[PDB]
Formats: C-alpha cells, sequence, structure tokens
RNA sequence: AUUAGCAGUUUCGGGGGCGUAAUGCUCUCAGCUGAUUCUCAAACUCUGAACAUUUUUGGUAAGCAGAACUGGCGAUGUGGGUUGAACCAAAUAUUGGGAUAAGACGUCUAACAUUCACUAAUAGAUACCACAAAAGGUGUUAGUUCAUUAAGACAGCAG
RNA sequence: CCUAACUACUAUACAGCGAAACCACUGCAAGGGGAACGGGCCUUGCAAAAACAGCGGGGAAAGAAGACCCUGUUGAGCUUG
RNA sequence: CGCUCAUAGCGACGCUGCUUUUUGAUCCUUCGAUGUCGGCUCUUCUUAUCAUUGUGAAGCAGAAUUCACAAAGUGUUGGAUUGUUCACCCACUAACAAGGAACGUGAGCUGGGUUUAGACCGUCGUGAGACAGGUUAGUUUUACCCUACUGUUGUCAGUU
RNA sequence: ACCUGCCGCUACCAUCCGUUGGAUAAUGGCUGAACGCCUCUAAGUCAGAAUCCAUUCUAGAAAC
C-alpha cells in the first residue's frame, strides 16, 4: 500500500557516490572567502595525524552545570611539520570558472617536492625535473621573462595561491614524496598576496603563523577505509530476522515493480571508508612546540598545575606512529584518516 | 478603445528646476535634489519652458491611461519634496510597558527597546534620504522627516510593521508605533 | 492448493438485521441501520426504503437465503414482500457486526446519562461531576437493564443511594445577587435556561433574585455570570428541597 | 538539565523499588521523554522518571500504572569529569506526576538523579 | 439515502408514469403546489414574474418542493402571505428508477449484477424543456 | 392520471350567527352539477408530418449489455489527426510531370504575406480525443436598458 | 533494543578440469496511444569502449499445454429408493 | 443553530463536482501459468497538513482550543489481544495525518491465514459427501544471463 | 574448557562535529491611479517561510 511505518531514512544522500577518494591526503576544494579588509595570511596547512591521547580542563561555559569544573576531553595529536612553499600560481576570473593564469615557482627547489613529479625516482638517472626553469634564475634573460610572468599576476588575475608543501622525510614514516598542495592566500589588494607569496620562496612556514590559538579550524581528510562491506555497516539497515533464507544482512526490498529499476537511493552494498570528508569546527586547545635537533627535550606535553617534564608523546611513544618531535597541534575530538595520514587542516 | 491623447500637466514652482532625459524625471529644489525614472511606460515627458511639465501618452487604452495620474503624481511628489518636505509623525501607544526609543544618526538609525517587555532590541536603519527625532514638547512621539515620500513613509512602516504583537489576539494588546500625522510643513 | 487467487470471504456489512422466529427456523431479513425505529412507531418509511434486500435471509452473517420448501412449511405463504413485513413488524431488531459496540457502548452511554441527573453531595449540599458517581455506580454495584424506563432508571439509581449514603434527592433554591447595570445580559440569559422568582431589582442598590433550580445545575451558574460578566457576583443559598422535581416520582 | 547519562533499562526492565511504601519491585512499562524512532524500545537512563507498575508489593496498589524515578542502574555511565560509575542493582522509587518522593530511598542515589528532583535528594541517605 | 441527482439530472429515458403497469411508486415529495392568497381576484394581482429554465433537465420533486419552501419563506418573510399568489408550473409524472445493489463486501454472491436490471421506483421527477415555465408567481407591482 | 379557486345547489352532514325553537335566512364547510384553470403518458389519442454519426432499450454509468438504417474496421494500405483497427481525405499494378484533397504554413517539418480586435492568466493552441460543473469577479473588451444633471448631478471637503 | 567482534569452509584471486537451465531479436528511461502496465512504434530525456565483485527492481524472468473456474453431448473413483 | 447575530464556527431542505486509498459494475488483457492475504524490511512519490516554519481569521483577555493560506523541507512511536488489513485499549509524545508505488515489496524473507491430500466436531444428506462454519498437522524451487543499482579496474578519441 | 588480555575492529554501550547570503510564496505594508475620494496593484516598491537558489558538503564529464 504505503509505508506502514513511517521512519528516517537510512543514510545521508549527501555524501552518495561513497567511492574511494582521489585525493590520497585531503583536497580543500574551498578556501575561505577571500575580504581585502584583512591583512595576508595563509589560509590552509598540512598535519599528519600522530595519535589521539585525552586531556583534562576546567570549563568556562557560564550556565552549563560542568562550570569552573575538571573535564576529560579527548584530543588528537596532528603533527605539522613546518611547510616549504616553493612556488605560486595565479588564478583568472573567468565565465567558466576560476583558471590557473602563469604559475610562478621557485629556484632551490627541494628533492622531495620533485619526488610528486616523479612515481618511478629510482629508475631516474638524472633527475631532470624542473632543470631547465631553475636555469632561467641563472641568465637574466631568463630572469626578466620571471618578472614579466609575475607582473602578469599581480594584475590579470584574483586568486594568489602559494604551492606548498611539506617535510615528510623530517618525520620518519617511510615516505620521501613530500605532500604539495596550494594555499590560496587571503589577503588585500593582489599586489600584495603575490608579494607575500614570493617573500616566502625557499622559506618555511609554521603552522603557529597559519593558524591562531583556541581557534576553530576544518579538518579535510579521507578516512579509514574499511572496505567492501555490506549494507548493514554502510548504511544502517536493520538486519532482517533469524528465520531468513539467502542471508539477513540485507536490504530487503530494493524498490517497488513501478519505477522498474533500482533507484540511487537504494542502500547498497559497497565501500566503505577511503571517503573524502571535511570536519568542521575543530578547536584547537594547544600548538606544541618543535623539538630541537641540537638541545634538550622541551617538555611539550608540560602542562600549567602538572609540573612533570614530559612529552606529548606517551609511554612507547604514539601507537603506530613515531614520536612527535616536531611542532605538533592538539585539536579536540576525533579527526577523519587514521595515524600517519596526510591531513589538509584548513582555517574556517 | 484607446484614446487618441490623454494628457496631464505638472506645474514647476519658481524655486525647483527638473532635468527630464527620456523617462527620467530629476528635480532639483532649494533644500535638496531628488530623481526617479519612469521607463516602465510608454510616456514621453516633456516640459514647456520653465513652469510646466506635460505627462503624455498617445493610443494608451487602460493600465496605461491608469500610469500617467500615477506617474504624474510622483513628480509632484518629488516636486512637494524639494520645495517643504514632509514630516510624519509617530506616536507611541502602549497598555503597559514603556517603549523606549534610541536614534543616533550615522545611518539615522531608530532602536526601539521595552516593546511589550520584549528585550530583542529593534534596531531599525532608515531609508537614504531621512532622519529622525524625538518630541520633546509631546509626550511618547517621535517624527520622522525627509525629502522623499516614498522613503519617508516606507521608513514610517517598517517602524510600524515592526512594533507588532504576535502570537496574540490584535485587537486587544495594540502596542506600537503608528503614523499618525503627514504633514509638509 | 496453490491456486493463484484464494477462495471466497466472509461477507461483512454495516447493515442493521431484525428476528422472527417461526415454526423452527431462524428468519432474519437486512434493514437500515435507524430505520427500524422508524418503523415501529407509527411512522412510515416506504416499504421499499426500509430494506437493503427484499429476498428473505436464513442467517444474515452467512448470507443464506430461504427456499420455499421451508417457507411454505414455515409461514403459510412464499411471496417474499409479505414475508418482510411480518418478519419487520412481529420481530426484534438483532444486531450486526456492531452488535458488541452498540451494547457496550450503548450501556456506557446508559451510565453515563441516567446516573447523573440530579445528585448534591453531604455537608452542606455542592453538585459535583460525573466520575464520581461513576466510581460510586460500580461502587453500589448497579447492574442496568433497559426494558425500564429511563426515567425509573433514574429513579432507580438514586433509591440504592438513598438506602446507602446520605445524598438528596430533590431540588434546591438560590438567592442571586447581582449589581443592576452589569447583570441584566447575566438575567436574560438564565430567565429563559431557568425559573426564578421574587425579582426585586433596584437602581441604588442589587438585583435580587431567587431561583427554582435542580441540585445540580448549581455549578455552570456558579461561573457563568462571572464570565460574562467579568467581576464579582455572588451565591447565596435559599433553600434545600423543594418538591415537583423528582421528588413526585414520575 | 542535567546531562546524557547511558541507558540502560529499556521497556519491560524489572528494578528493585527502594521505596518505603510498600512495593518490592518496579516494571517499566514506558519512559517519560522517550519519543519516536521505528522498533526502538524506549531506555531509561539513571534521573529518568519512568511510568511504571509493580509486580510484586502490596495488593493495594498491585495493578496501577505509577511513577517512578530510576535512582540507579547497572549500566555504566560516564560523568562528563571522565569518571565513570556503575552501581549494583536497578533500581527506582515512587513518586507523584511531578517527582514528589513520598517516601524514604534506600541505598545510594546517583547523583545525576538528585540534580533534576529536588525530593530525591532530600529523601536519599547516600549520594553516590 | 437519496441517489445523487447527477444520475437522475438529464432525461435520456421515455416518459414514465404512474399508471396501472407501474404499481408500487413512492408518491411525490411536492405536495402542496399553489400558494399564497389564490382567493385573490384576478384583478387584485396584476404582475406576472416567472422562473423559466434554461435547460432541460429532470427536474427533481425533491428539488422542486425545497424550491417552493425557498420561495414561500422569503415572501412570507418579507411582505406576508397574501401579499402574492404562485402555483408551480411543473410536475414531477415521470418516475424514476433503481437497479439497488448491495453494499456488501461480498457482493458477488447475492445480487443478480445486471440480472433483471430493471430497477423499482423510486422518487418522481418533472422533466423540464429549455423555456418551461417551472415557477409562476402573481403578485402586487410593489414586489417585482 | 391530476392542481387551484369562482358560481349554483346553498335549508343540507357538522359548526354556529339570525325570528324567541325548527329542511327556515345567509358564511367557511363537506358533497353533487356547470363554465374555468396547472401539469399531462412506452403499454392514451380528435388530428399528424419528414466500431462511428443518428434513431434507440436496460443500466447511475462504462472503452457495459442489446437492437434499427447507413458507412466502415475485420479484408486495406496510403495522405492527415504527434501517436492510433474503425474519425477526416481517399482507396492499393510500376513510375515521371502538373494541379489538388483532408490537414496545415516560427523551428523540428515540406509551406505565407497583409489586416481588425480579444487575452497580461503561465493561461491557450486540430472535432472523435483524451475532460470539467454549479456558483462567483470593481480583470478587461463590446453591448442592452433605466435613472441623474447648468431648477448645479455622483464623488470629495464642510454647514 | 542494536547490533559488534572472532573462526573454519565458501564466495573472491591463480593453475588444472569444466557443465546446465534458458534463449523470436534482444536489451536506458518519461509520457502518449496501443490488446486498457513497452525494450522496440510516437514526442521527448539523452546517449561514448571492454570488463570484475556484489545484488535482487525489472525482463508481466525460468520450471509446468492452470491442480482452482467454465465448456466438452471427454473420462474415472465412490454412493444411492 | 450559535443569548441577540445566516455565513467565528456550523448548517437542514436541495443542487454542482472531484477523487480512485472502499465495495460494486463489466469482462478488454492474461487459463501451453503475471506466485494470491498480512507482517517484517527498504526507497521514492502525493497532499486531501497531524506536528514544525511564516502568516491571516475566532464567540482569539492570558493559557488552551478552532477555521484557513503559502507550505510535503523534516518528523510522524513502544506495546497487550487477533493471521489479520481493519478494530480496540494501555503508555510515551511536538505530533502519533491520510495515502499510492501491479490492493509497492514471496528467485527479499516468514508461512500465521487462505488453499490439496490426514483427521475431529456441529448442522445438512439415506449415502458417497457438502459447508462461503469451528479446530489441528501440512515440501515456499532456480539467477551464473541482460538491464537497473552499488562499488572497482580500464580507453581518454604530442607522450608521461 | 575456563580466567586475564595486547594490537585491531567496534557501540548514544564510548567520543567529536554537524554554517551564512540572495530571491520568493502566504501575508502585513508604502507611493499611487483606474474611478476628483478610497485602494498593497494596475505601472512601480518594501519586509517576509522549516521554501527556492546559491554557500559549505559528495562525485568530477568523449569538458577545460
Amino acid at each position: 500500500s504505503h509505508r506502514k511505518f513511517e521512519a528516517p531514512r537510512h543514510g545521508n544522500l549527501g555524501f552518495r557516490p561513497r567511492k574511494r577518494a582521489a585525493r590520497h591526503q585531503g583536497k580543500v576544494k574551498s578556501f575561505p572567502k577571500d575580504d581585502r579588509t584583512q591583512k595576508v595570511h595563509l589560509t590552509a596547512f598540512m598535519g599528519y595525524k600522530a595519535g589521539m591521547t585525552h586531556v583534562v580542563r576546567d570549563l568556562e561555559k557560564p550556565g552549563s552545570k560542568m562550570h569552573k569544573k575538571e573535564i576529560v576531553e579527548a584530543v588528537t595529536i596532528i603533527e605539522c611539520p613546518p611547510m616549504y612553499i616553493v612556488g605560486l600560481v595565479g588564478y583568472v576570473e573567468t565565465a567558466q570558472g576560476l583558471k590557473t593564469y602563469k604559475t610562478v615557482w621557485a629556484q632551490h627547489l627541494s628533492d622531495n617536492f620533485r619526488r610528486r613529479l616523479y612515481k618511478n625516482w629510482y629508475k631516474s638517472k638524472s633527475k631532470k625535473a624542473f632543470t631547465k626553469y631553475v636555469k632561467q634564475y641563472e641568465t637574466e634573460e631568463g630572469k626578466k621573462s620571471i618578472e614579466a610572468s609575475l607582473q602578469a599576476i599581480k594584475k590579470r588575475c584574483s586568486v594568489v595561491r602559494v604551492i606548498a608543501h611539506t617535510q615528510v622525510h623530517k618525520l620518519k614514516l617511510t615516505q620521501k614524496k613530500a605532500h604539495v598542495l596550494e594555499i590560496q592566500v587571503n589577503g588585500g589588494s593582489i599586489v600584495e598576496k603575490v608579494n607575500f607569496a614570493v617573500a616566502n620562496f625557499e622559506k618555511t612556514v609554521n603552522v603557529t603563523g597559519v593558524f591562531a590559538e583556541n581557534e576553530l579550524i576544518d579538518v579535510i581528510g579521507v578516512t579509514k577505509g574499511k572496505g567492501f562491506n555490506g549494507v548493514i555497516k554502510r548504511w544502517g539497515v536493520r538486519k532482517l530476522p533469524r528465520k531468513t533464507h539467502k542471508g539477513l544482512r540485507k536490504v530487503a526490498c530494493i524498490g517497488a515493480w513501478h519505477p522498474s529499476r533500482v533507484s540511487t537511493t537504494v542502500p547498497r552494498a559497497g565501500q566503505l571508508g577511503y571517503h573524502h570528508r571535511v570536519e568542521r569546527n575543530k578547536k584547537i586547545y594547544r600548538i606544541g612546540q618543535a623539538q630541537p635537533e641540537d638541545g634538550k627535550q622541551i617538555s611539550t606535553g608540560k602542562t600549567e598545575f602538572d609540573l612533570t617534564e614530559k612529552t606529548i608523546n606517551p609511554m612507547g611513544g604514539f601507537a603506530h606512529y613515531g614520536m612527535v618531535k616536531h611542532e605538533f597541534l592538539m585539536l579536540k575530538g576525533c579527526v577523519a584518516g587514521p595515524r600517519k595520514r596526510a591531513l589538509t587542516l584548513r582555517k574556517s | 478603445m484607446k484614446v487618441i491623447n490623454s494628457s496631464r500637466k505638472v506645474q514647476i514652482p519658481e524655486n525647483v528646476t527638473v532635468d527630464v532625459k527620456g523617462r527620467s524625471v530629476k528635480v532639483t529644489g532649494p533644500r535638496g535634489t531628488l530623481s526617479k525614472s519612469f521607463d516602465h511606460a510608454s510616456v514621453d515627458i516633456n516640459l514647456v519652458g520653465k513652469k510646466e511639465l506635460t505627462v503624455d501618452l498617445w493610443f494608451g487604452n487602460r493600465k496605461q491611461i491608469a500610469c500617467i495620474k500615477t506617474i504624474t503624481s510622483i513628480i509632484e511628489n518629488m516636486i512637494t519634496g524639494v520645495t517643504k518636505g514632509y514630516e510624519y509623525k509617530m506616536r507611541f501607544v502602549y497598555a503597559h510597558f514603556p517603549i523606549n526609543v534610541a536614534v543616533t544618526d550615522g545611518g539615522r538609525v531608530v532602536e526601539i527597546r521595552n516593546f511589550f517587555g520584549e528585550k530583542i532590541v529593534r534596531r531599525i536603519e532608515l531609508l537614504d534620504g531621512i532622519t529622525c527625532y524625538r518630541n520633546e514638547k509631546a509626550k511618547d512621539e517621535i517624527v520622522l522627516t525627509g525629502n522623499s515620500l516614498e522613503l519617508l513613509s516606507q521608513s514610517c512602516a517598517t517602524i510600524q510593521l515592526r512594533s507588532a504583537i504576535k502570537y496574540k489576539d490584535v485587537r486587544k494588546f495594540l502596542d506600537g508605533i503608528y503614523v499618525s500625522e503627514r504633514n509638509v510643513l | 492448493m496453490s491456486i493463484f487467487t484464494p477462495t471466497n470471504q466472509i461477507r461483512l456489512t454495516n447493515v442493521a438485521v431484525v428476528r422472527m422466529k417461526r415454526a423452527g427456523k431462524r428468519f432474519e431479513i437486512a434493514c437500515y441501520k435507524n430505520k427500524v425505529v422508524g418503523w415501529r412507531s407509527g411512522v412510515e418509511k416506504d416499504l421499499d426504503e426500509v430494506l437493503q434486500t427484499h429476498s428473505v435471509f436464513v442467517n444474515v452473517s452467512k448470507g443464506q437465503v430461504a427456499k420455499k420448501e421451508d417457507l411454505i412449511s414455515a409461514f403459510g405463504t412464499d411471496d417474499q414482500t409479505e414475508i418482510c413485513k411480518q418478519i419487520l413488524t412481529k420481530g426484534e431488531v438483532q444486531v450486526s457486526d456492531k452488535e458488541r459496540h452498540t451494547q457496550l457502548e450503548q450501556m456506557f452511554r446508559d451510565i453515563a446519562t441516567i446516573v447523573a441527573d440530579k445528585c448534591v453531595n453531604p455537608e452542606t449540599k455542592r453538585p459535583y461531576t460525573v466520575i464520581l458517581i461513576e466510581r460510586a455506580m460500580k461502587d453500589i454495584h448497579y447492574s442496568v437493564k433497559t426494558n425500564k424506563s429511563t426515567k425509573q432508571q433514574a429513579l432507580e439509581v438514586i433509591k440504592q443511594l438513598k438506602e446507602k449514603m446520605k445524598i438528596e434527592r430533590a431540588h434546591m433554591r438560590l438567592r442571586f445577587i447581582l449589581p443592576v447595570n452589569e447583570g441584566k445580559k447575566l438575567k436574560e440569559k438564565l430567565k429563559p435556561l431557568i425559573k426564578v422568582i421574587e425579582s426585586e431589582d433596584y437602581g441604588q442598590q442589587l438585583e435580587i433574585v431567587c431561583l427554582i433550580d435542580p441540585g445540580c445545575f448549581r455549578e455552570i451558574d456558579e461561573l457563568i455570570k462571572k464570565e460574562t460578566k467579568g467581576k464579582g457576583s455572588l451565591e447565596v443559598l435559599n433553600l434545600k428541597d423543594v418538591e415537583e422535581g423528582d421528588e413526585k416520582f414520575e | 538539565s542535567n546531562y546524557r547519562v547511558s541507558l540502560g533499562l529499556p521497556v519491560g526492565a524489572v528494578m528493585n523499588s527502594a521505596d518505603n511504601s510498600g512495593a518490592k519491585n518496579l516494571y517499566v512499562i514506558a519512559v517519560k521523554g522517550i519519543k519516536g524512532r521505528l522498533n526502538r524500545l524506549p531506555s531509561a537512563g539513571v534521573g529518568d522518571m519512568v511510568m511504571a507498575t509493580v509486580k510484586k508489593g502490596k495488593p493495594e496498589l498491585r495493578k496501577k500504572v505509577c511513577t517512578g524515578l530510576v535512582v540507579r542502574q547497572r549500566k555504566h555511565w560516564k560523568r562528563k569529569d571522565g569518571v565513570y560509575i556503575y552501581f549494583e542493582d536497578n533500581a527506582g522509587v515512587m513518586c507523584n506526576p511531578k517527582g514528589e518522593v513520598k517516601g524514604n530511598i534506600l541505598g545510594p542515589v546517583a547523583k545525576e538523579c538528585s540534580d533534576l528532583w529536588p525530593k530525591v535528594a532530600t529523601n536519599a541517605g547516600t549520594i553516590v | 439515502g437519496r441517489r445523487p441527482a447527477r444520475c437522475y439530472r438529464y432525461c435520456k429515458n421515455k416518459p414514465y408514469i404512474k399508471s396501472r403497469y407501474c404499481r408500487g411508486v413512492p408518491d411525490a415529495k411536492i405536495r402542496i403546489f399553489d400558494l399564497g392568497r389564490k382567493k385573490a381576484s384576478t384583478d387584485e394581482f396584476p404582475l406576472c414574474v416567472h422562473l423559466i429554465s434554461l435547460e432541460k433537465e429532470q427536474l427533481s420533486s425533491e428539488a422542486i418542493e425545497a424550491g417552493r419552501i425557498s420561495c414561500n419563506k422569503y415572501i412570507s418573510k418579507t411582505g406576508g402571505k397574501d401579499s402574492f399568489h404562485m402555483r408551480v408550473r411543473v410536475h414531477p409524472w415521470h418516475v424514476l428508477r433503481i437497479n439497488k445493489m448491495l453494499s456488501c463486501a461480498g457482493a458477488d454472491r447475492l445480487q443478480t449484477g445486471m440480472r433483471g436490471a430493471f430497477g423499482k421506483p423510486m422518487g418522481t421527477v418533472a422533466r423540464v424543456n429549455i423555456g418551461q415555465i417551472i415557477f409562476s408567481i402573481r403578485t402586487r407591482d410593489n414586489m417585482l
């Protein structure tokens, strides 16, 4: 007849293609909308999810029942080694959308960034990626073309993005391909954004400058891949009873005789995890210091009222991770992806 | 039937000068400039020297004949606003709760707190030719004043519309800020 | 065993039925749900119209129509539209699928009407709601029959609680006090609603009137003279027992 | 008022009536506040007001649909300060519609239940 | 109750009167016809105000009686009775028929479905034509 | 089949008023009679013509059941009605040219120009045919009739 | 409630071997008309290789000249004045 | 009717429609076979709106309630009995609205019912047997094809 | 077989997170004719819905 008893839908359709994410690390597909009131600053970064721990803090929500009282809050530790800025790229607005305009690079391209261009780096004898480009900086008949390339960007186009990349090699996973992405600069007056671009070539940007303290950031990432999973555990479907013949972990009826095809909205068994997802409003509790490669152990997990000279690292280190020896930031609640996964943090 | 010719005539006072260029009337008075387009009419707005302005319509029937008196009276509104502009008087009626009213003059806005004992603050900007001020003399009254009637009466109507009792019986409560007088000078 | 459409089913209906049992057999016919009290009052309802079918039934749930082997033997005739009139007049109204409802809801309509007529409490007498005697009539364990008349059934339920409890079985009287100006539209509302005596109206002082009212109708009249006026109006007792109520035992 | 505690007393769960008024247990038939969600049983946490009947007690109250407070349960809930807690038995105490315990509560009363209801604090011996 | 008069609206049958052959037909709902003073001399009321029908149909007796009461009541409230005299210039002679079938859920068993379909008389009906007067009022000239 | 009165009888059968009481005078009021009056019928008649459209019975109805004349579909395509067993045009050997038929003529799609009104709704656009009614509108266009006015009209503002 | 984890053999991948049912042609939809529920015709929406694992919406899916129902001047088992 | 008051809300006597969620009516498709009740499950559509949002009316003082509009975006329950749809209660609730999808959904399930053969009882029949009466036990087959859907590789009409 | 139990997987059985702009409808209005007056409406115009469209989110095309 009709649906006898009315229940909410099993699953969101705003996440519906449910396939493996094509971005291995998490794509910022939208950046914060630029206002020319503000000064120049970056608006994204790339961390690596070290592990997770829980902290104790005294709540300052007036009116609540927990107020000026201790609360155990879980926090994930996102380890953020400093990001090299290695180029800049212009985007002109067009009727079909923004388009990549001229792409000014830097001169000392690191051998970790040049590993993204190379899928088989070891077979290549002379790694010739960005070698005819860096010789433009040697002469001045090529260096002149860099400035006429750059004055095209600071006059003709509207979005200034720095092509910035990380240092995976500084934290030991097993990876030397340095994760690269564009961070759009968000400040007034495009001739200041390209200024902030070229005044940061070959120099690193720490996470403490992009992201402030006690602020909400968004975490773009790729979730934990759980493979070909059935429909219950994928959608949420109530199990069929004990007596069923062909199997009880199914959607029972996948449609009426009258559309006469299975809708795209019927829960079907398929891929779980490795889904691109963002998570908005994840408040940073603490940005941890870098630990020095020449000097004593900086007590990163030392807080007030604790006075124990200890790291953010637990005993035996973080499980299925190394130690957090570069800058980190610990934000409340969980984020997408397991340990050892590249996360693209983003200002809200 | 569509009549062959149906005109009107607008009398320009001597201190006012109209600058009309193809259904775009622009008065200029002693107290301020005002302009409005009438590009939604098949009408030849046209002035006779210095004292007259003759809205005309060739072969209009109805919905077109009906519009020449409208756009004559709107030019007359623009004229009267720039000789002696309109000044509306708005009065507070309340049952028990005395309505407080704030006014600055950045955007000349009005802010209406303690309306029915609501704690929401009814900040409302005015249309962009308009100022207002409280009446020290007559109690519980704010007088609006401006250069255009379509701005002044609409600002007053927004004060009046945003000063209603909701979810109750409107025949009894009657707390609001209503337009009392509609003078000119 | 696996026929592709299962067989015939019950003949559920919405149609009233009348009984006549003659010569050993039980004959019914289908009628209307209200138009059989439109037939046994002397009123005509056009004998074509009082039936939902003209062919005489053995069993109206089974939908079984009789035959002239057991009809000339039973009635002394075989013409069905004369059979249906004898079954209509000299029968008793039997009951359809809604019998349990039209009997249980009838015996729960009966206690919700006949028990609640005129009953005031002890201790400077006041009326009250219906659910207090819905407690105190199962508490006296009343079994309700319908064939005794409803006025007699009213006089029967209060006999048992005059025997058991201390309750009054008559009218009462009140002395309404109302001010002159803001009480006349309260006067002419209850003046064609209930009976009055001693209409003593002034200009300087208050309208004082006395009443002829049942015991139970007071709680309306305590509130309706305030919810229309909007001020205070005074309830002063006059008398607690007048006859020609149910004290004549009609 | 108070937070979400872990609900571990569904519909059809008997619990010991810790109340000096006459009951020996309380059978929870529905919880006041649960709405919706096809085929989900209405669960009671601690602090909840349940509609309950007595399956064992004084016979003068035994077939009525009465109101009760869940003052302790052995489904472990974490308070938001991080500490968990779970009691030894599920328990209840009869009240009015408003939440007035008219008797004396015995045993420990969870302090997620002496929060919402004042009179459950003023008849408790141990508030834990 | 009565079947909707959209069934018996249009006259598609041969006319069918109460006679020796249509035996047990029920009576008409319009009982009395001519209303007003009606002992009035014809010099008194000079004004003939009619009501003619613009489409041809079967104006049912139940409809003529309701229109009769609706016409009587408004003038009796307006100027009192004897200020008019209307007849009614249509009589319900054509009788309607109903092949009544049971409203039972198992109705295949009982009713001869379209077997001996010839219906039993219900009501009557008046077969008005286009431009046929149904309500003729004679009254004074002060009631136009 | 059937509505309403007016007249005569009218004294009567019943009510009464009237001479003090009655087959004695008059009024509804019954009834018999006469001249009127409203609606009238397949089984009434003085008279009385010339599947689809039409005539036509049962049915509330049906793309239902049954008839009568004619034309079709079945048997039959083709052009049109977007589509289609029956509708319109028009009948089929194989073709070329011309003019046509129904139907159309912004594009699909072969074929147009000029002209007068109506529609201001997201409406409306090929009969069968793929729906729509009673009742409404100070929407607009055309129209009929009646009334008001330089003895100062309606409307506005005032006494 | 309200599902979760674990295990062997399956299924899945490879080497080896290797069938059957079914099959007009065959495979995307909406509305229309039609034999009154189209994959095909009409007008639209559209539409871009070759394949894998699942799955049960459709193919009015397959198995079966419908055991129910009716006809037949077709039978049979049983009963009986 | 609503104290007065036709039209707040209703509304007789009548009339005009719509709907295909009831049951009829008919027999056009299907009898070399469309698996036929209910439930569970799951998705989508409808608006004839129960709640929620914005509003307007009331016999809307406040509260509570009632009528209507734009509204289908989001909800619309747990249970006892019964195979039940329906029904009727208890309890929660913002609300527990009405519906379609081949009376959605049996190569999705269950098989309670209906509906074969066993059997019992009641009434009918001389009897074999009948019941559209009650009871009890009673095999639920196949996807590996095409499409649709869910995922996964893969070809991209100067190379990477 | 029982007791404890890593890693992992897991559960409102545990934890975190789940936005702001524009145009509208209903309707309330403004200026204002038709129709010397009136009128939210006819030309214009204002606020306004869990609505609509974007924002953010998911995929990324015989597109660049």
